[PDB]
């Protein structure tokens, strides 16, 4: 139960307990004294001689050797359920928004095994988002991990919010946002971004952020995850869970490992990169009660995606959404690259032959559009097959019918929002492909919902 | 018999007082979790915890098992989903067997073997015709994430519904959900009756990922040394290598060449050297292995990839480009090979394919002249136009293994120009419907290939084709 | 018919040089995207 | 004499002996018990306190601390002489071919010093092989090491066998094959390859192969070498000795070193890379009793030949033979690149002015052939000097007169074999160069023995 601090070396604290009274690993041990608060460290290694080495979750300045420590008897446990919605927390499950304490009924440990083999759903299902381009071309699967590649100016957070909104909206799924290792300003910005887009009410936020020690950065996601795991397991819904910079997470992994004096890999990373990633990722899954679909922002400054850190994360991805600056400065405002984005559940097996064929249909057209693009570049529009010239017009319409007004954007544009069922997206693009709307003006597909809405607007200009 | 933990960390433990444990002995912890005696340090044992490491702390007691690392083995496992220790994950009971095998055992000597000669039909047109796989062969399947490697193992496994061969899908570091999906697909194709699934998902302990292939291999070895035929697929020897590397300088082994240990090659070579084709003296059993390497950005020149390449007997490369062009399987027949070759390829296929290798080799060059059909009559729509046709019969839906016979007719059809008067958006259906026509009518020809299959009665073949030919619906 | 021929290919290599060139150029545009995200 | 096992950590076993009873290093210590066989470990380091650390030659699973061990008083010793011919062994000199035990008269240690300075032959001599291309262009020297670069499909083993055959044939030299670290299937294949080419009768084979522990891989060549050393030293002949993947050997070096907790170099290799290589290579030499010429297959997957491993091996090479896929799919079936292949003993000093001049003659022609090749590529055969055009025909003939039927290939082609004395090779190509056979059809030099045989065949087609 109680121990006394033997060593303090950075975020690493060595604590001697009494024989046979030693903490399971991952156990929150609280340390108090000597100037004010309460430091929480997490059991990491039993060094022997009843010493156990830990990682701090906050600064260990001022700690003094001998200070009493108390094994809480459980991993860092955090509030769950209704109580966490609209509230922002840190790793410890403490409210960092000065808004009261969380009147949560329960508090779950952030460390736990992934759902067992027989609890796993055995068939892929599309997580229907509002958005036409991701649903048609790069579908999210329930219990899926999606890599979101963006640059903020490409409206990554507007995407996040529409997602949160539309999943809350047309399913009943709440969301968790886990800010890991990024800019605290960016976190604050997003908070307000969605506090007056109203979306915050459907979300609990957890913040690590690059000012925090590595132990906090490393565990922060596990908190968000735990919170999302409630709404799946209790409440049985299809929860979201966004991790902003999951890459920062594996990099927090590296810092802590170094602090614990491990290997490390010849590229700097932990010996346990993959293991730790898997331990997080594997809990994000579609159980039989069904649920969690993680949208993970992956930045990595270096831009080498062959790097072990991105490599590992990618192993888990099931779809990638690619926010494109080019499309943004072009008007297409879910600025998702139709060609770059992909989903492993774009099988006819998952979305049916029709959807699949329409999508492979839209893809080839847009691809062809690029080929011809280079053709007229080097051969002029001279010698352009009437058909080729034709399937260029359908590309321009498709490219436009891939944009759509967001509910979250209402408060600026105000279109208002549009949620488009895949059933209707597929139909929509199927007609465009079949040539059922060549006659319509190309700016008539820009920012509409269903194809029905596009004829409505072919009656202007 | 009984020792006790004195330091534990990162799943590695210094246990004391297991005086007579053997190197690599299976051990059981107070709480039922297993470990293995990794090192016999002078005055303590280095035990590697092989499961939930969390409730194992200092002072925890460890028991001897008296057994070197071993796994349940035998037909008792067909259809069960298991982890490398052989404990069931599908909740369908215990595994009722009494026959075991060491996860580490010797490979068949240079004298225990005979050259691969029996075909292992994958059912996949692209692979069974070019890149043909024999029994006892190690054929590498290498490609980026999401290029459909697993789908290829599944089709191949499914295609063993024929049933000379028992299949072991070993999933190393895959997402549990993906494996659960793989098991379900196997179920829906009635292919799980003859399939063992050994699995150590992404969240499992590294030593568990490390052992996975050696378990699945041991399971395959029981059958080979029995005289039967097994096919083992190690889904991600990449993930194993990394798993192994973690375990290494957790044990603080010196980092070696590249990010990996010095023995990372040995890790893999030791393993799929155990897949073999046994001499008749030794029973003629076989174990065939489809290792997977997962490349990043199609970097095939990387360390682990090049290693395994120099270990196996050929590799099937999966182009990422192809897969997002919807081309499936996304096989790159150009750079892809079977060193065993047509030795494991029935006479019929070995024939109709022979030409086909050349066929789209030529179509590779003239490919460049894509949407510019101008050269008229020369090396023109004679080569090019009929090359576009071949590439269509190579395409093939997921989970639709095609019986050799059907593959062979289908190939022979196009390769003998029976598609040339036919369109190109029309090749795929003309094949699907050519075969359905034979299965119900010209079965004489089909069964002729199922019996010492060389196809012959050609011209009768060409006639039989032409009596479906003439298009009548292009 | 004879003059009409020269002229066509006369016109054809001229569009082919221009063609070659235009590819090079355009390629050298595209290549910036090959590396800088 | 007797010891007991103190530590077992992988292929490393630490054994305590009695004071002053400690094994010389490299001494085979046998360990028996507890389930069946007999493990042999090799003394490596005297750690002190009468403990000596060893490297295993087989698995050390099941070993228990305390087990008795017995210093054999000598390095791993292996059978030698007539008894080993046709037999295949492992590192321990045990028969792995289930064919009886070896009724060998003696068993020599595999560890020993290289022949001493005064036993060394002091003049280079060409080891006359059957083959025209290697004898004219890239001669083997007795006590030479040759790098053989091939890809199996280029008929590397057919080359090995013709070599074994032709040296047995026209000298009296036996051969040893040492398979180090390669595919066991490939070994079995070669075994049968030459069990029904009949060559196996003139060979003893030793197999390491990549399934074996590093201790075995590292020593295996030393066994082969020891065997070959018998026929040189006893018996006084010009023995062969092939090591397949010598690179695997230095890499076994690295594993064992790591296991012993050494340096290592910053590129992963042993501190003792070069030393170990020299210790092997230096025994392969032409003594005054004369002999051993090693043909070493060097693969190295990475394809960087600046790598320390290949670099070191190359330090020893005296000629390289380059098996070329291009020449193979071209018909030239000792598919040896005439230009790429080289020998340090292609001095006029070693092969005389004539041979030297004929070879430097053939070389320039074949080089010129390549220049003109690129000329007609970019200037057409238009403007091709009647002489230039002329020395292109002589190149095509030379290129062809460089192929030759092998005895070993008889059983398929059946030409039958051809052995061509350098005396006659030199003469052959000298006449071609002088223009004494321009008039002959160029397919008349393909697959003949002597130039005499080429006029015979200029009487067909």
């Amino acid at each position: 139960n109680k121990g006394r601090i033997i060593q303090v070396m950075g975020p690493v604290v060595d604590i001697q307990f009494e024989s046979g009274q030693l903490p399971d690993i991952y156990n929150a041990i609280t340390i108090e004294r000597p100037q004010g608060g309460t430091l929480t460290v997490e059991a990491a290694v039993h060094l022997g001689d009843n010493v156990v080495r830990c990682v701090a979750m906050a600064s260990t300045d001022g700690l003094v050797r001998g200070l009493e420590a108390v094994d809480t008897g459980a991993p860092i446990s955090v509030p769950v359920g209704k109580a966490t919605l609209g509230r922002v927390f840190n790793v410890l499950g403490e409210p960092i928004d000065e808004q009261g304490e969380v009147n949560a009924e329960e508090r779950h440990p952030i460390h736990r095994p992934a759902p067992e083999f027989e609890e796993l759903s055995t068939a892929d299902e599309i997580l229907e988002t509002g958005i036409k381009v991701i649903d048609l071309l790069a579908p999210y699967a329930k219990g899926g991990k999606i890599g979101l590649f963006g640059g903020a100016g490409v409206g990554k957070t507007v995407l996040i919010q529409e997602l949160i909104n539309n999943v809350a909206q047309e399913h009943g799924g709440l969301s968790v946002f886990a800010g890991v290792g990024e800019r605290t300003r960016e976190g604050n910005d997003l908070y307000h971004e969605m506090k007056d887009s109203g979306v915050i009410s459907k979300t609990s936020m957890v913040f690590g952020q690059m000012n925090e020690p590595p132990g906090a950065r490393l565990r922060v996601a596990l908190t968000g995850l735990t919170m999302a795991e409630y709404f799946r397991d209790r409440e049985g819904q299809d929860v979201l869970l966004f991790i902003d910079n999951i890459f920062r997470f594996t990099q927090a992994g590296s810092e802590v490992s170094a602090l614990l004096g491990r290997m490390p890999s010849a590229v700097g990373y932990q010996p346990t990169l993959a293991t730790e990633m898997g331990q997080l990722q594997e809990r994000i899954t579609s159980t039989k009660k069904g649920s969690i679909t993680s949208i993970q922002a992956i930045y990595v400054p270096a831009d080498d995606y062959t790097d072990p850190a991105p490599a590992t994360t990618f192993a888990h991805l099931d779809a990638t959404t690619n926010l494109e600056r080019k499309l943004a400065e072009m008007g297409i405002y879910p600025a998702v690259d139709p060609l770059a984005s992909t989903s492993r559940i774009l099988s006819p097996a998952v979305v049916g032959e029709e959807h699949y064929r329409v999508a492979r249909g839209v893809q080839q057209v847009l691809q062809r559009y690029n080929d011809l693009q280079d053709i007229i570049a080097i051969l002029g529009m001279d010698e352009l097959s009437d058909e080729d010239k034709l399937i260029v017009a359908r590309a321009r319409k498709i490219q436009r019918f891939l944009s759509q007004p967001f509910h979250v954007a209402e408060q600026f544009t105000g279109m208002p929002g549009k949620y488009v069922p895949v059933k209707e997206t597929v139909r929509g693009f199927k007609e465009i492909l079949e040539g059922k709307h060549d006659n319509l003006p190309e700016e008539a597909f820009y920012m509409v919902g269903t194809i029905d809405e596009a004829v409505e607007k072919a009656k202007k200009l | 018999e009984v020792g006790t933990v004195i330091q534990v960390g990162d799943g590695i433990a210094r246990v004391h007082g297991l005086e007579k444990v053997m190197a690599g002995e299976l051990l059981e912890f107070e709480n039922g979790v297993m470990g293995m005696a990794q090192n016999l340090e002078e005055d303590n044992v280095g035990v590697v915890i092989l499961g939930p490491y969390t409730e194992i702390r200092e002072g925890t007691q460890v028991k001897r098992t008296g057994r070197i690392m071993e796994v349940p083995v035998g037909e008792a496992l067909l259809g069960r989903v298991v982890n490398p220790l052989g404990q069931p994950l599908d909740g369908r009971g215990p595994i009722e067997t009494a026959e075991y095998r060491p996860i580490e055992s010797p490979a068949p000597g240079v004298m225990d073997r005979k050259s691969v000669h029996e075909p292992l039909q994958t059912g996949i047109k692209a692979i069974d015709s070019m890149i043909p796989i024999g029994r006892g062969q190690r054929e590498l399947i290498i490609g980026d994430r999401q290029t459909g490697k697993t789908t290829i193992a599944i089709d191949t496994i499914i295609n063993q519904k024929g049933q000379d061969v028992i299949c072991i899908y070993v999933a190393i570091g895959q997402k549990q959900s993906t494996v659960a999906g793989v098991v379900e697909t196997l179920r829906q194709h009635d292919a799980l009756d003859y399939t063992i699934v050994v699995t150590a998902s992404a969240s499992e302990p590294a030593p568990l990922l490390y052992l996975a292939p050696y378990a699945g291999c041991a399971m395959g070895e029981y059958f080979m040394y029995k005289g039967k035929h097994a096919l083992v697929v190690y889904d991600d020897l990449s993930k194993q290598a990394a798993a192994y590397r973690e375990l290494s300088l957790l044990l603080r082994r010196p980092p070696g060449r590249e990010a990996y240990p010095g023995d990372v090659f040995y890790l893999h070579s030791r393993l799929l050297e155990r897949a073999a084709k046994l001499s008749d003296e030794k029973g003629g059993g076989s174990l065939t292995a489809l290792p997977f390497i997962e490349t990043q950005a199609g970097d095939v020149s990387a360390y682990i990839p090049t290693n395994v390449i120099s270990i196996t007997d050929g590799q099937i490369f999966l182009e990422s480009d192809l897969f997002y062009s919807g081309v499936r399987p996304a096989v790159n027949v150009g750079i892809s090979v079977s060193r065993v070759g047509g030795a494991a390829q029935i006479k019929a296929m070995k024939k109709v394919a022979g030409t086909l290798r050349l066929d789209l080799a030529q179509y590779r060059e003239l490919q460049a002249f894509a949407q510019f059909g101008s050269d008229l009559d020369k090396a023109t729509q004679a080569k090019l136009n009929r090359g576009e046709r071949t590439v269509e019969i190579l395409k093939q839906d997921e989970h639709k293994p095609m019986p050799v016979e059907e593959q062979v007719i289908s190939i022979y059809a196009v390769t003998n120009g029976f598609m040339d008067d036919i369109p190109v958006e029309d090749v795929r259906r003309f094949e699907e419907e050519l075969l359905s026509f034979m299965r119900a009518n010209k079965d004489s020809l089909l069964d002729h290939i199922r019996q010492t299959g060389e196809l012959p009665d050609t011209k009768e073949l060409d006639a039989a084709i032409e009596e479906f030919k003439k298009g009548f619906t292009p | 018919l004879l003059d009409a021929k020269a002229s066509e290919f006369g016109a054809r290599m001229t569009a082919m040089g221009n063609a070659t060139d235009n590819a090079t150029e355009m390629l050298e545009t595209l290549t910036l995207q090959f590396n800088r995200a």
